[PDB]
């Protein structure tokens, strides 16, 4: 699971997915050209989601990650460093301990609100 | 750097400012290169050769 959480990780405090044998709980078209589309991975999927919490959480976090990535491209920046807003996100160490209890809730929330953040300060304010 | 393009259909759309003004807000010369100036002659050109007969003159 390392790899896993580590694509996982970049993903949402990042924007960036690089999932080149299709692992991933999501992925996008355009592999101008703004007009992404953005699939999901039924397949794949940490969580079945056919729970109101389960659904819940899958959308957060694939909006954690889009929220990064249209940053990413406003700024033209590859990454978004830590001294943006002030939260800082924790690797995902362990894999299993994140999936045990609402972890994944509250992990995503962290990167979910340093993903709102920033969006919207630059929204804001630029 | 609004410049957008007009397409025969009538639809005007934004273009080449793809960018939300590449606006950064917490904080360097546009010039051309040679390409570019090149391209500013070549536009020339284009903008009267491109401009009811020439004949009616």
């Amino acid at each position: 699971s390392q790899d896993y959480c580590t694509m996982l990780y970049e993903w949402l405090t990042q924007g960036i997915l690089n999932d080149p044998y299709q692992e991933f709980m999501t992925y996008d078209d355009l592999e101008r050209a703004w007009d992404t589309q953005y699939f999901i991975r039924k397949d794949v999927l940490l969580r079945d989601c056919d729970s109101e919490e389960d659904k819940n959480l899958l959308f957060k976090m694939l909006r954690t990650g889009i929220l990064l990535k249209v940053v990413r491209a406003s700024l033209q920046i590859p990454t978004i460093p830590s001294n943006s807003s002030d939260i800082t996100i924790q690797e995902i160490n362990d894999f299993a301990d994140l999936m045990e209890g609402s972890n994944l809730e509250l992990y995503v929330d962290k990167c979910y609100s340093r993903a709102n953040e920033i969006f919207l300060k630059l929204f804001f304010q630029g | 750097q609004f410049d957008l393009i007009r397409l025969n259909n009538g639809t005007i759309e934004l273009n080449g400012i793809l960018t939300p003004k590449a606006e950064v807000l917490t904080k360097i010369e546009k010039t051309l290169n040679i390409d570019e100036l090149e391209s500013v002659h070549n536009t020339f050109l284009t903008n009267i050769l491109s401009h009811p007969y020439p004949t009616s003159l």
